[PDB]
């Protein structure tokens, strides 16, 4: 086991804490396409989980 | 003098450019979303033209024998009228335009003779009345009648239906204004609270336009005219 098996330093992917971010970015920009919020939610959700 | 196209671009690249509404490349709107704009921007050229008087139209109704409510409506024009339901039109468009409904108030009409006709006046009895807002009456049509209506209007309806007005004519002073009506309104439906702050923000910016665009007078509203009564009550 590895750091770079943790993450990768990139937004992209390959690694657990990469990969977790990802998808909650991914539900909530699902949520944003729908006309439900706006960017500075989503931006603020996203630090928040970060 | 910008078509339907320009507004949307306008909104994907102005205000609204946060929102889900605008495509990945910030160019135009999305197709789902286009009524709920075209709704708001109707609803806000609406107030503006109520608010401002900057349109000042002409119809001209001709008189039938046995009718005394002429109701100013589409169907009863000439470039608009289906000839299987009403026999014979009172609304001529023979020159230019559609005549959109769009008769918001009734300032003044002339007879075919260049004599003036009282509006809503009970003591005279050759006077012309509105049961509703846009019905006119005159109790005796005659043979060979014909009246001048000068009204107020709004802007035509918007539709992008391949048949409606793509056109907007609107003074360049109240772009922001239409654009801050817009917004108010999607920011409001949105329903939560930091939205309905930026809905607050966005109607008192249309106020506050509006009533600089009153103060310094851009649209020529105010009117004076020569002083004519001097002469009639016999002063010298």
């Amino acid at each position: 086991i590895t750091t770079e098996q943790l993450t990768t330093r990139e937004v992209g992917g390959s690694g657990v804490f990469d990969a977790l971010m990802q998808s909650a970015s991914n539900h909530l920009l699902a949520e944003f396409k729908n006309n439900r919020i706006t960017g500075g939610d989503y931006v603020k959700a996203y630090i928040a989980t970060m | 003098m910008y078509y339907i196209e320009e507004l949307f671009c306008r909104l994907a690249n102005g205000v609204l450019n946060n929102t889900g509404i605008v495509t990945d490349d910030r160019g135009d709107i999305e197709d789902d979303s286009k009524p709920f704009i075209i709704v708001a921007a109707n609803e806000a050229l609406t107030r503006l033209h109520g608010r401002f008087n900057m349109r000042n139209n002409n119809v001209v109704v001709e008189m039938q024998e046995g009718r005394t409510n002429y109701p100013l409506l589409a169907k009863y024009a000439v470039q608009s009228y289906d000839p299987n339901e009403v026999k014979c039109p009172f609304i001529m468009d023979l020159a230019g335009e559609k005549f959109a409904e769009d008769v918001i108030r009734i300032l003044e009409v002339y007879d075919d003779k260049g004599r003036r006709r009282p509006l809503n006046d009970r003591n005279n009895p050759c006077s012309l009345f509105t049961p509703r807002p846009n019905v006119l009456q005159n109790n005796a049509p005659k043979a060979w009648e014909v009246l001048n209506v000068m009204y107020q209007a709004k802007h035509p309806k918007l539709s992008t239906a391949e048949d409606g007005y793509n056109e907007i004519d609107i003074p360049d002073t109240l772009d922001p204004a239409l654009d801050a009506y817009i917004a108010y309104r999607y920011y409001t439906s949105l329903n939560t609270p930091e939205s309905s702050a930026k809905a607050a923000e966005y109607l008192s910016f249309y106020d506050s336009i509006c009533r600089e665009v009153v103060e310094y007078d851009l649209t020529s509203d105010t009117e004076v005219d020569t002083n004519t009564l001097f002469r009639k009550r016999g002063w010298r």
